[PDB]
């Protein structure tokens, strides 16, 4: 709801990968149609975090490793040479993909109890 | 629901035609059907047909049909409808009076009569 | 058990009734307002469920009930902006047309120079206006309601909607193929977000639309009860094409500050009656088909008969033909048909400008002329039809062809559909006894 | 096409006992009762419902395709010819008695 | 939010309870209350879990005894030869009275460890 | 002037039409960006960019 | 919305005591459910971010400072209900949360390189 | 004194024709324009 937490995530967006992580009328029915906007945007975010394990967790921890296809690349490039910027490009184009196999490995933790 | 008035009685020779009007103010006109009843001397209740309302559509039965039209005349507020019928020919067995009913939902049943309007031949 | 656990995600529903919203595929305004509606999905999901019967009726389906009631709003939504010819009801001195069916003549009205008068000449059909003792006319309907004329930008084109369930909510239908008006289907399929229906408008024989396959199907409340039309559903399309060979010419009237009236202006080329064609062969075989099909429904002979009449708008055959209202008769088709070439059936009919539909209290409305001829072609895929009967008839069961209310016409279209709840909640008995 | 049939054709019965009329029936069935040259009324549909304004003592019972109508201790002014009513067929009914 | 997941739910519907596991305008102002219907309901589902001590866990279990006055089946039967729509039919009357009594377990047991 | 083409309505008397400054303000989940580099025009690049809600 | 009802029960019980225990009508009406939506994900909007996110007693590794307040803790969940304790601490409400959100941050990140 | 009937003409069916009509109407409903005149 509240935008403050959004805009801090904002801060720093320049700055390296490894960086990121140490640092009735007009109004009244737009604001209407903003605030169920508003509000429907940050489910968005809790119902992907709910179903792949994350809850309440700023950073999460699965159990899927990397394809090859995706890229190939070590720990020391990625993290103190590029940004979330054009990183982010680079493995956009298998976001769908990924997301299809993330849901399944926490699926598939709940039933072995 | 307050009245369902008749015409009154009146007679006409064979081959002549023969009018009778149904008013209806009470109740809404628009969503509830209408029927017309017959009923001979020394004999049951007879069926002639139903108009509907809200398109002026008539259905009678075999032997009625050619010879009976059902019309309706809305006033000029939507209120006090008015339901006439009229038929052709005569014959020396058409001596009966007729009702005005309605019908009321699903269940074909029938709460408001008119007087009734005795025609002979 | 003697331990409780909790499911999330179970497949369970109950039957409810929530809103639905609009979804259209792929410059102009329309009457549906179309423009609002969310782009439909690319490919729409058609999850199937195997071992699941479900029952469920359309006649107390609350989908159609919504359709009716937003269709309505939106025409009221329409013509709300553009103007209403309120200033045109005076003593029309009409008497006769130099081209009994089209009228030439001119009305005294004034625009500005409040203590002055002026002419203006304006075509009207016979029977748009009525005599109101000799030579003198009166606008039909305004001693009812006020007559407004229809926006000249927006279009009668009829493309399809989808009416698409909110998320957490789930619409269940079944292809029983010979599937029942009213019972239960055991080939359910959850569909996430419905398909293309055309909101079409008639009163005899329904137009366009999808149809069935190796069936003819027929759909009614009761089949004993009189009152309750019968739905009659075709596997064949039988085309039905026709056009008004006239030439018309579009004029603008003024009749106030910004307010203008579009007249038929004057008419171009010689008169020819507007007529619709029908294939014969075509036609006669398609009724013996649906007769074989009422046959065993009812055990009697079955015998077609016209209309017994009514108001013009049931007791012909109407339909949009690119912003023209047609009103023809269908008599040719039911008369004296019982069923037990190159020749093509022709059906002469007349034309209506204004036109008093969606049946309500004081409340009417004007169609705009459009100039040249215009050119529709259409599929004949239902028969609404009224049963005449008394009983006690040696077969002889007549069968007469009617309308009916509006939403009669589109119980043909989404006979197969049901909006329900989801509740995702589960309990069930297991020996866990959390640690 | 559907059937009735009214099996007595003639009712007798004395003041304050119990009487009773069937009408073997499908369908929807509705009971009238009419006056010499007045207009029938509306005692029950359904079967079973009651109608306003009918007094009470009239109610009806359906079992399988009979219909059931119980008329107990008679007053004057319950004399009637009472009759079935299917949808679109009625049969003659009884004079009560007197 | 997305309604699809919901409708994922719903596969296998026939199946086992055992086998289930195993697998301006009126266009706009409905669409708003569908919004705003739509998101009710997502966040419905979730409050009563949240409260039960369950954070989205898919399968998740409690510490309450089932009382047999509600039901007394063998667990095989009712995972073998049930659905899991006739489940909802015979405990519908007494869904009320488990969802409470599970409320009353998740606030004893939260309780329990601060105490210790 | 208008009344072959239009239709004229009066302004509210009780209004005031006066300019007052206002504020086109984001709603939750999203930002604007602006930049202030000293000199630069519609178009291109800008390396100076700062986060206002 | 009954849940919220609930919380009344028992207010002016002492804390220790209690935790033992188109038109007119269509619009207004949709703002309140956007209203009442809102203001159920405020509350759990900033329990997330805390790490307690659903339990019904949370338990932080922030220290009381004797700044806020001073006063046994015998003296608190026995004599006062919860109605005096904010004003007591209303007016530096903001100070515990953002001193609070950072812990959940630091607490995170130790957890990480763990 | 304390109901008029009386007649008077409005708009009709067709705007150039006229229809003359009566009503009655209560006491303090109207007010007098003055001698047998009144107004809403
Ligand atoms: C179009 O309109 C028409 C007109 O309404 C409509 O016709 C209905 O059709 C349905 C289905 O055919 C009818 O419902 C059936 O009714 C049967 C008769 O029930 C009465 O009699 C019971 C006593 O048993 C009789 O019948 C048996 C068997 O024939 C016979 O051996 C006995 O000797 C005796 O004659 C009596 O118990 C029953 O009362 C119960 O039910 C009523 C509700 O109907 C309830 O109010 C009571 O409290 C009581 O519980 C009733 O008086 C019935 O036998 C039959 O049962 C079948 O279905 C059930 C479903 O579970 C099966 O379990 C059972 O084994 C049978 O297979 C069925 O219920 C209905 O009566 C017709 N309408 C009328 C007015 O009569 C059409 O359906 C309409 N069409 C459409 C498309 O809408
Ligand atoms: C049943 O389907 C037929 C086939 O689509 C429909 O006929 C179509 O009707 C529309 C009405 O506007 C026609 O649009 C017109 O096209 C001409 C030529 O492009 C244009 O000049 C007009 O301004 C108008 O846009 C369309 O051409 C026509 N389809 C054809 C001729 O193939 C019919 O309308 C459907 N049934 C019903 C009841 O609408
Ligand atoms: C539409 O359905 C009808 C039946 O309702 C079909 O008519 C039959 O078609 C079969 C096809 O092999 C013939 O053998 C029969 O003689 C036809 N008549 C009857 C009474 O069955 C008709 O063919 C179907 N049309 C389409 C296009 O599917
Ligand atoms: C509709 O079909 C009828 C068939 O009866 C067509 O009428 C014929 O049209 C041709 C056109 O050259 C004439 O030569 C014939 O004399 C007409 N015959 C009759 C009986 O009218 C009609 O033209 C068709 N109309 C459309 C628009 O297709
Ligand atoms: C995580 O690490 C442990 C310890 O090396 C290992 O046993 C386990 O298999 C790893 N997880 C996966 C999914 O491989
Ligand atoms: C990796 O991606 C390639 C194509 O990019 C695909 O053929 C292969 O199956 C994928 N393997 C895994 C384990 O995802
Ligand atoms: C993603 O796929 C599209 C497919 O056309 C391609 O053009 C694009 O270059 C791909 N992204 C990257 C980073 O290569
Ligand atoms: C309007 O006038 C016509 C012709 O005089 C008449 O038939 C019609 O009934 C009138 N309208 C109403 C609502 O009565
Ligand atoms: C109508 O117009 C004709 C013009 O030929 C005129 O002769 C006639 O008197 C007119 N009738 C009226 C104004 O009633
Ligand atoms: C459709 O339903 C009827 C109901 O009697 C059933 O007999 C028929 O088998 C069903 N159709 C299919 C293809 O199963
Ligand atoms: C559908 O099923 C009902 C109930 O058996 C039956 O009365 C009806 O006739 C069936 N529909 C048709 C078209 O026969
Ligand atoms: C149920 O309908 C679907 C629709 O395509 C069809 O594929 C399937 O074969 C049907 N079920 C049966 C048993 O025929
Ligand atoms: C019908 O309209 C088409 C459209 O251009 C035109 O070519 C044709 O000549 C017209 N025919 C008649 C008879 O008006
Ligand atoms: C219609 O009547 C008017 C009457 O003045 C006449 O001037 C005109 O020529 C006639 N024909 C047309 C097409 O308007
Ligand atoms: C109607 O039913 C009777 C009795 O079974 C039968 O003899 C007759 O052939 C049937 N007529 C049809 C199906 O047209
Ligand atoms: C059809 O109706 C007409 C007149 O309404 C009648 O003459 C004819 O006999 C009817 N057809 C039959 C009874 O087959
Ligand atoms: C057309 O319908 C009218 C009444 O609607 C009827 O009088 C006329 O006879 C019909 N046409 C033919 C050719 O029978
Ligand atoms: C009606 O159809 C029957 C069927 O043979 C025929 O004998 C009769 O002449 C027809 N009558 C009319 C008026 O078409
Ligand atoms: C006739 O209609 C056509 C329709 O396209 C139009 O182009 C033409 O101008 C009209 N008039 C004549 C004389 O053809
Ligand atoms: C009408 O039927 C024809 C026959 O195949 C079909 O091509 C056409 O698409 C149908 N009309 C519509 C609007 O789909
Ligand atoms: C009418 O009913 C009577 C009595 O059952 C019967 O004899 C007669 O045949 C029936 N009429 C017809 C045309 O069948
Ligand atoms: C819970 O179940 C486990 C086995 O699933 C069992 O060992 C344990 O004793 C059970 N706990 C209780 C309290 O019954
Ligand atoms: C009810 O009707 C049945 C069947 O006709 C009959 O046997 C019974 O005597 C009747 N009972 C009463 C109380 O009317
Ligand atoms: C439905 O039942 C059949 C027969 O037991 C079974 O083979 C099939 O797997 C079942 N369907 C599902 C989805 O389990
Ligand atoms: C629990 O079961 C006992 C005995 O079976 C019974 O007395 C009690 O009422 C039940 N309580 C509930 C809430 O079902
Ligand atoms: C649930 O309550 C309803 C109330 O009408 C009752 O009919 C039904 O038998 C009850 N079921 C159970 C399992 O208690
Ligand atoms: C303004 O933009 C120019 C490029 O057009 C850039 O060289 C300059 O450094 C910018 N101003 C500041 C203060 O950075
Ligand atoms: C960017 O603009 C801010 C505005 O206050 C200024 O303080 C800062 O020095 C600027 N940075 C550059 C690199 O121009
Ligand atoms: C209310 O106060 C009385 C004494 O005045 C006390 O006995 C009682 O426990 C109090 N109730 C609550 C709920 O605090
Ligand atoms: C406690 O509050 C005092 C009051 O100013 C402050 O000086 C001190 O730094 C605070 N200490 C902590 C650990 O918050
Ligand atoms: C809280 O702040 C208000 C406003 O500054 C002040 O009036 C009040 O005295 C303060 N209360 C305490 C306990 O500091
Ligand atoms: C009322 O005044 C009118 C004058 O128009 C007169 O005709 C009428 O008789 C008076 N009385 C009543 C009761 O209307």
């Amino acid at each position: 709801g509240l935008g403050a937490v959004f805009l801090g995530f904002l801060g720093a967006a320049g700055s390296t990968m490894g960086a990121a992580s140490n640092t009735l009328g007009v109004w009244g029915f737009k604001q209407l149609q903003a605030r169920v906007l508003a509000i429907e945007r940050y489910l968005e975010v809790q119902q992907l975090l709910g179903m792949w394990g994350c809850s309440g967790k700023l950073i999460c921890c699965t159990n899927v490793p990397w394809n090859s296809s995706w890229s190939n690349k070590t720990y020391n490039e990625i993290w103190d040479n590029m940004t979330w910027m054009q990183w982010d490009r680079e493995i956009g184009n298998y976001t769908d993909t990924i997301y299809k196999l993330l849901e399944v490995s926490q699926f598939q933790q709940e039933i072995n109890e | 629901q307050v009245q369902l008035l008749q015409s009154g009685a009146a007679v006409t020779k064979p081959g002549a035609s023969v009018r009778v009007s149904c008013e209806a103010s009470g109740y809404n006109i628009r969503d509830y059907f209408i029927h017309w009843w017959r009923q001979a001397p020394g004999q049951g209740l007879q069926w002639v047909g139903w108009i509907n309302p809200k398109t002026g559509q008539p259905n009678n039965p075999r032997q009625f049909q050619g010879r009976v039209s059902l019309t309706r005349h809305a006033s000029w507020d939507f209120d006090t409808y008015s339901f006439y019928m009229d038929l052709k020919a005569l014959r020396s067995d058409d001596t009966a009076v007729y009702f005005c009913a309605r019908q009321r939902s699903d269940y074909w049943d029938f709460d408001v009569w008119g007087s009734g309007t005795q025609v002979t031949v | 058990g003697l331990w409780v656990t909790v499911y999330y995600g179970v497949p369970v529903w109950r039957e409810a009734k929530t809103t639905l919203f609009c979804a259209s595929d792929a410059e102009v305004h329309n009457v549906w307002a179309t423009h609002a509606c969310v782009p439909t999905d690319p490919n729409p999901q058609e999850l199937v469920l195997e071992n699941v019967t479900e029952n469920f009726n359309m006649w107390k389906n609350d989908m159609v009930d919504q359709m009716h009631e937003d269709i309505i709003s939106l025409w009221d939504q329409s013509l709300k902006p553009c103007v209403k010819l309120t200033p045109l009801c005076v003593t029309l001195n009409c008497s006769d047309a130099k081209v009994e069916e089209i009228k030439n003549c001119s009305f005294k009205a004034t625009t500005e120079l409040r203590d002055k008068k002026r002419r203006e000449y304006a075509l009207f059909y016979r029977l748009d206006i009525v005599p109101l003792s000799n030579s003198e006319y009166r606008l039909i309907n305004c001693n009812t309601s006020v007559i407004t004329q229809i926006c000249p930008k927006v279009t009668f084109d009829p493309i399809p909607i989808h009416y698409c369930a909110p998320a957490g909510y789930a619409i269940l239908k079944c292809n029983n193929k010979t599937f029942n008006g009213t019972g239960p289907c055991n080939n359910v399929s959850t569909v996430q977000c419905t398909h293309g229906i055309k909101p079409v408008v008639s009163t005899q024989l329904l137009l366009n639309g999808s149809l069935a396959e190796e069936e003819i199907i027929i759909r009614s409340e009761n089949l004993t009860d009189n009152v309750k039309t019968i739905i009659v559903h075709l596997n064949e399309s039988v085309e039905i094409t026709c056009t008004r060979p006239n030439n018309m010419t579009r004029k603008s009237v003024r009749i106030g500050p910004g307010q203008t009236f579009y007249a038929l202006g004057d008419i171009i080329g010689d008169i020819r009656q507007p007529h619709c064609n029908i294939s014969e062969i075509k036609w006669e075989k398609t009724l013996q088909r649906v007769s074989e099909k009422l046959r065993e429904h009812f055990n009697k002979t079955i015998i077609f008969n016209q209309s017994s009449g009514g108001d013009l708008e049931i007791t012909t055959h109407s339909f949009n033909c690119g912003g023209e209202f047609f009103y023809c008769n269908t008599s040719d088709l039911f008369f004296n048909k019982t069923f037990n070439t190159n020749s093509t059936i022709t059906l002469p009919c007349r034309i209506k400008q204004i036109i008093n539909m969606w049946q309500e209290v004081g409340r009417a409305m004007y169609a705009p002329p459009i100039a040249g001829n215009i050119t529709c072609k259409s599929n004949i895929t239902g028969l609404l039809l009224t049963r005449d009967g008394g009983g006690n008839n040696s077969t002889k069961e007549t069968f007469r062809p009617g309308g009916g209310n509006m939403r009669d016409n589109w119980r043909s279209e989404l006979y197969k559909y049901k909006v329900v709840e989801v509740k995702p909640l589960g309990i069930a008995p297991t020996e866990c006894n959390r640690t | 096409d559907i059937q009735m049939t009214q099996s007595p054709s003639s009712l007798s019965a004395s003041v304050g006992d119990t009487v009773t009329i069937t009408c073997q029936a499908n369908g929807y069935l509705n009971w009238y009762q009419q006056r010499r040259g007045k207009a029938p009324k509306l005692l029950i549909y359904d079967g079973s419902k009651l109608e306003r304004g009918v007094p009470s003592r009239f109610s009806g019972r359906r079992w399988g395709q009979e219909y059931n109508l119980t008329i107990n201790n008679l007053q004057p002014e319950d004399i009637a010819t009472y009759f079935c009513q299917v949808y679109e067929f009625v049969v003659p009914g009884t004079r009560l008695d007197l």
